């Protein structure tokens, strides 16, 4: 439950430049990772498997 | 009050030092004997603090003519340490008599070690050739202490959970990087034919829109067109 | 003060005893050694000089044989001197009602103050010589012993003025105050 | 037995507290004076522990009619601290008399500081305007101590060798990622001609199978076809 | 109890003295101050009240001049009272065979128990006044001194019942038990 | 020789989820790195240099 | 001199141990009581050190016939601890009498805990069924101490600034890796036409060299040709 | 100013293999990052924007 | 010595008392318990055996009633024995001028050395019985008490040879040296 404690204590920990830097880096990395996964096409393969045999569009 | 400091710090003036000047010690160095009962330097420091506060109380003119007892002095000096020193003297081994202290200094940041007692023998002072094995150890310990102090100073500000989240985000980013780098096949191509997209072929080689007949033609997975 | 290793220097600090010993508002006992025979004690306003040699100046058939601290009151005219004498004797570790006595002069004389202790190194007194010996060994931080196995070693104490050359030792003061109790130092 | 605990913990009941209730202290907080000889709170705690164990022994009915000596009490209370407090009182400076203690509390996780002694002066209690400079320092030290405690708790479980191996594996993975990203030329192509593979040309522009004559034709390194 | 900073609160704890002082199976000495003159001591079954004023109730030409602790046995009918008296006098720091004596009444009277000490602030006794003074300064944690530089300051101690209003001080108990030794407290 | 000590004490250290997670991540990373090196072709260049002048197959 | 060691170490020979052999303790283990005043083992160790140094001084033949005082012994043994043990004995609770000590040993690296006192009761020794709850705690603390010691040993050598620089360099490298992986469009292409490079078209669809007229033709950003 | 202190104390810290390894890794990573940025072409886009409307070469 | 957990072993260490007690250059006091009545003390060259039983061997109307330590000198012919006797009595915690005396034999007899203490558990002496009791409870680390509420419990001490079977206890030595002060142990 350390995540819950951190979400409770965000205002106190936000006062440090290192803290905001690290959290910004993590958020940017997570969203870029989502972008790269999308640009991969593994999800496209899963959709293709889930679509095979339903419609030819 | 008295010497129970809970943390540029403690300084001593002319009438304390033999050099007739004023020297200041860092708070980190001074705090190292707020609980130690085995350091000759800090016992003498407590004595000097009692002298200074007696001066201050006389200036305040409390006028409480209270005769001093030996118990107060015995409650400031570690009598165990004095007995140990006298035992050493009777056994003809080096000892010190609360007059001269030495320390290793770090000029770059002003950090210094806590002074030790320059031991005596036969009414002389132990010299460099016998005291060598201690300065090197003291200096190495000083550098290690400085590095550890800085590490702890930055340690006591940043939550470990944030560090762990950052590390896991980085490893996820790298895995996604490679995963995009290689790329995965998306559809099927009949061997020797062009791209049948958007008509998505089945495993049988045909399409359910009727454009590609079910002729059991060979199919290979491909990504690009 | 020589540079050690790299970026690290060697520096020493030494404290001055004159300020401490002349600044404390209450009076403190002083113990001193001069040459190898002149031992000095000073407390309050009593300044005693102690020497060890082979001269007899008091005899039991002529002066007071002090056996009890109550009897000590017949040796001096000043309460400070009596207090210092008892202070020193109890610091040395003499049992009044178990060890051979010592000799003192009665106040009704215009001579002065003198008291003598037998610490010879022969016969029965040999044993006593041990005890007293150790006593002084635990106060002066040193002991320039000035009497060998010869027939007599008599210690004499007499009040003189305080010489202005004594080293300002303080370990002796600490041991003095540590050993005895129920002692209040005046101003 | 007595107060030498080697580590929800120590609790005190009605007949100890003036509020007539029961309060429990965390084991981490209590353990901070298993070796400290300079804390008024823990001396009184030892006294109360002796009282409780005397109650227990009377209940056990040992019936050992042993008269108490002052030596036992002197062996539980820091007489040096009492003499220091009396010296403070005689010098007209603030002191405390073992009645009221205060601490900074951390409500989120129940962590609290070790109580200190609320100093007195002139038969009154020092108030907020003079006591301000201590609560902020105590709270900052409390937060720093909590963070360091959690860091050490996770520290004492994971080997450093594993961390180092993981880091070096990550750097190797990244280097390989870039190395694949750029790609390296594999064979030689004659300037203006197509791919001569599988016939691998030499530096002279020909092949040793005889298909490509040694005509000193220009060759350029290429990766793809 | 005001919220400090953020997520951190301020809370204090205070201990009750009644439980400690009424729960320890062995008896413990009690020292108390009432108004500014009524000083109280209690040990075992002896409850003494001490006052300081300018009234003479014993004279050396009429009652016992206590000089030695052996002579103390003629002042009381109970061993507990004698033990408490000697306990207090040695806690204060009186040297029996070196300081002026004090006066007590002999047991063969139907009056009671009274003992008187001279602590005047003039003449020779001035000096003694210092010593005793400091003594009391180290026991009661305070000292509502009730005699100035006037001609006489006589202290009288007399046994009375224990008032049921005294603050239950304990620093005095700690100092009492700390100073003197070889003392066994009964039940 | 910390590696030897770790290989000796594997059974004790395996009882922590963080430990197994880290070791699994490291092993996966090492094998994927081998895969990526293979897919590079630097080894192919080394083989080409070691083959130049022997046979034209 | 005496036992104030500032850090394969201290060893004891036959006439000290009941087993009539020689055992050596690690310096890290021994150093744990250079300031502790609450350990029965180290008080007895100081006694034995005084005995050994008395032997050495007799061998030196100092011939100082100084009678021993009880004060020297009282200045070596923690009289508070002895009084606590006697209080325990009078209260009929377990205690120890400085004869038998036990410790948890770590065979792989030779690391061991500091010995404790095997408590007695009713002239017998407390046995395994009652002593169980301590060995497991001691062993866990031993392993945690070893891990923390190694972590601090590597901690006191490497600057934190270097670690931070390495981490930031790694994150920059990864960002550049992705940034190269995706790639950015470089110039403009007219819809339906070929690559106009090196003639760089404007936003209007033409070029300022006159080759491409300003016909407002559609333009799309492209990277490759 | 920890950077200045480190640049002052380089000779003392150079005596450790881990230190030289880490600094070499960091320097190599920085220069490779510069190389990869160059091979990207974002700087090429900036040059293209700064050149648009001046000359058609 | 059983393997605990994994890779960790259980090992104990025990020290030998014979080497310490036979190697220290200075002499040290010895206290011993044999069976449940033979209590032994040894110091310097004086070896005393102490027993508790219901036999009267000295009477106040026939021998010396020791009241003061000065009067102790009439009980023995050797200074070591007198020193050990006073040492033990002050270690037990007897107040010479406040508690009932004890009885000793005068030197001018060819009988030997015997001294007797009354520690009965009835009448007034009951109270004294407490004090002395606790004394012995703080020295021998145990107390095989050998006298109940019966009419008399007389303790007798007599010098005998040292048996070569006594356990070499040392906690008693520590407590002995701790309690009393100004004591120098010879060689
Ligand atoms: C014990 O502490 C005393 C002070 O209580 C120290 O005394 C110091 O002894 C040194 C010995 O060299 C003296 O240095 C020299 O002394 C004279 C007089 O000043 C002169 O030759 C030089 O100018 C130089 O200072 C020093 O003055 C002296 N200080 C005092 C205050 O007496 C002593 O060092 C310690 N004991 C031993 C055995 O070293
Ligand atoms: C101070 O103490 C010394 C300790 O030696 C005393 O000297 C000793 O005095 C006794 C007196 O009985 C001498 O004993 C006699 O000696 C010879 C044989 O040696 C003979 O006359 C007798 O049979 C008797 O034993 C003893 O010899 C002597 N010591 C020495 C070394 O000569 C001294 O008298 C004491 N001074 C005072 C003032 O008390
Ligand atoms: C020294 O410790 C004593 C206890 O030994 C403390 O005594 C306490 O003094 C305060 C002063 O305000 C008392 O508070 C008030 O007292 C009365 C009676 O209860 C009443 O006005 C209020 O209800 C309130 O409680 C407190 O009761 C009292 N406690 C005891 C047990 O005597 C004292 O605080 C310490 N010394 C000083 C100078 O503060
Ligand atoms: C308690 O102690 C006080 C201390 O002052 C005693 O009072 C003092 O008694 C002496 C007796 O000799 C008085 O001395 C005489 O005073 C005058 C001159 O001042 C004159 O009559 C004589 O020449 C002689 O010096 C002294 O004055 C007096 N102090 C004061 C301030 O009056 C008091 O007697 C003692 N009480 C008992 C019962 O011992
Ligand atoms: C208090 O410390 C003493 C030493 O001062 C310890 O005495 C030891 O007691 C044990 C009890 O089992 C003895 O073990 C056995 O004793 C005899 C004679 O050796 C024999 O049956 C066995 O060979 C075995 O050793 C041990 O010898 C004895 N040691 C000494 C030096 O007396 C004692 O353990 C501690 N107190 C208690 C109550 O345990
Ligand atoms: C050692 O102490 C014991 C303590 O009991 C002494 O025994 C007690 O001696 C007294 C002498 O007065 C006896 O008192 C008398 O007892 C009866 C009535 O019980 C009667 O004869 C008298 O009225 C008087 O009260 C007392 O009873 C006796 N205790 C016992 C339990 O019998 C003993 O005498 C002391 N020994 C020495 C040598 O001092
Ligand atoms: C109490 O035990 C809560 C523990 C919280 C663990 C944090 C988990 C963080 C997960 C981040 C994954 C990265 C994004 C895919
Ligand atoms: C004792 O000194 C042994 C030290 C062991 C060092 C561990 C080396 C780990 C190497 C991992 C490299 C990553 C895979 C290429
Ligand atoms: C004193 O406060 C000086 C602080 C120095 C901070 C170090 C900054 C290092 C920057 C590295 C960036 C990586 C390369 C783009
Ligand atoms: C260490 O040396 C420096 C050199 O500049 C000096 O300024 C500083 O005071 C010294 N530190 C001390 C004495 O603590
Ligand atoms: C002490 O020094 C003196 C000279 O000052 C010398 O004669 C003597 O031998 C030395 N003694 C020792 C024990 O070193
Ligand atoms: C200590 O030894 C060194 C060796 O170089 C010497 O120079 C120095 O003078 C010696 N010190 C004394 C006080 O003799
Ligand atoms: C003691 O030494 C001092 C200092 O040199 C000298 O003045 C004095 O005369 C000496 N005393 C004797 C008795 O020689
Ligand atoms: C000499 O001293 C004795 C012993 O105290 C004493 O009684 C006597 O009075 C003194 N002599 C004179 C003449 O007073
Ligand atoms: C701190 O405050 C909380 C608030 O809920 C309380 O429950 C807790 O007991 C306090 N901690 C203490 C008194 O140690
Ligand atoms: C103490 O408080 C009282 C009132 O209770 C006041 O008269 C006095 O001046 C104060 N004294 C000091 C020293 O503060
Ligand atoms: C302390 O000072 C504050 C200032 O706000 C005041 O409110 C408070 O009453 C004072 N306390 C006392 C006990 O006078
Ligand atoms: C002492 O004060 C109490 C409490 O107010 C009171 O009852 C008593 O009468 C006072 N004593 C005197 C002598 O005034
Ligand atoms: C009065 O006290 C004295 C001194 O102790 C004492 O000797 C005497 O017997 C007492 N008076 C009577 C009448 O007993
Ligand atoms: C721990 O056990 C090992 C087993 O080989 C032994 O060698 C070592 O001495 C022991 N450590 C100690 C006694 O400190
Ligand atoms: C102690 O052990 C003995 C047997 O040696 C037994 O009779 C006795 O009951 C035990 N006492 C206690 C208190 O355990
Ligand atoms: C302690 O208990 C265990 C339980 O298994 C038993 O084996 C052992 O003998 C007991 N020890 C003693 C000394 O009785
Ligand atoms: C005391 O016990 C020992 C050892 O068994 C024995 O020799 C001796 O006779 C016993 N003493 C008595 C009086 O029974
Ligand atoms: C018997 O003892 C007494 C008391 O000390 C003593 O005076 C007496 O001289 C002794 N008896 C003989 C015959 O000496």
């Amino acid at each position: 439950g350390q995540f819950i404690s951190f979400m409770q204590e965000i205002p106190t920990f936000l006062q440090e430049a290192l803290n905001i830097a690290l959290v910004a880096v993590s958020l940017i990395a997570i969203i870029k990772g989502v972008v790269n996964l999308y640009k991969s096409g593994l999800f496209q393969f899963f959709v293709f498997l889930a679509l095979a045999g339903r419609s030819c569009t | 009050a008295f010497f129970s400091w809970s943390l540029g710090g403690y300084c001593l003036e002319e009438w304390m030092l033999v050099a007739a000047k004023m020297k200041c010690f860092g708070n980190t160095a001074v705090a190292k004997c707020n609980l130690n009962h085995d350091s000759e330097f800090c016992d003498m420091l407590r004595l000097f603090d009692y002298n200074k506060n007696a001066i201050k109380t006389l200036n305040d003119e409390t006028k409480k003519q209270v005769n001093l007892m030996g118990q107060t002095i015995n409650a400031l000096i570690s009598d165990n340490l004095l007995m140990k020193n006298k035992i050493r003297e009777l056994m003809s081994v080096p000892y010190c008599n609360y007059t001269k202290f030495w320390y290793v200094n770090h000029t770059l940041s002003g950090q210094h070690s806590l002074p030790r007692c320059w031991l005596i023998k036969n009414n002389s002072y132990l010299n460099i050739s016998d005291f060598r094995n201690d300065w090197i150890l003291e200096s190495d310990f000083l550098i290690s202490e400085m590095l550890s102090k800085e590490y702890s100073d930055r340690q006591g500000k940043t939550p470990l959970t944030l560090v762990d989240i950052c590390f896991w985000s980085t490893v996820f980013f790298t895995a996604s990087l490679f995963l995009h780098l290689v790329g995965i096949p998306t559809h099927r191509h009949i061997r020797g034919e062009a791209c049948p997209l958007p008509h998505r072929l089945n495993s049988l080689g045909g399409c359910r829109c009727g454009k590609y007949p079910n002729l059991k033609k060979p199919t290979v997975w491909r990504r690009g067109h | 003060a020589f540079k050690i290793g790299l970026h690290t220097e060697f520096q020493t600090v030494s404290f001055s005893m004159v300020g401490l010993f002349s600044n404390n508002p209450h009076d403190l006992p002083l113990l001193c050694t001069l040459n190898k025979s002149h031992l000095y004690i000073k407390g309050g306003n009593a300044s005693f000089k102690i020497s060890f040699d082979d001269i007899a100046v008091l005899l039991p058939e002529y002066d007071v044989i002090i056996q009890h601290p109550a009897d000590m009151s017949w040796c001096s005219k000043s309460d400070d001197q009596i207090w210092l004498s008892q202070w020193f004797m109890n610091a040395v570790g003499h049992d009044w009602y178990l060890d051979p006595p010592f000799l003192c002069r009665n106040r009704t004389k215009t001579e002065g103050f003198i008291f003598q202790v037998n610490t010879s190194k022969t016969g029965i007194n040999e044993n006593y010589a041990k005890k007293f010996k150790t006593g002084m060994h635990h106060l002066y931080r040193e002991y320039p012993d000035s009497c060998l196995d010869g027939k007599l070693c008599l210690m004499k104490a007499q009040p003189t003025s305080w010489p202005l050359q004594c080293p300002l030792d303080h370990v002796n003061t600490l041991h003095f105050l540590t050993r005895g109790k129920n002692i209040q130092l005046p101003r």
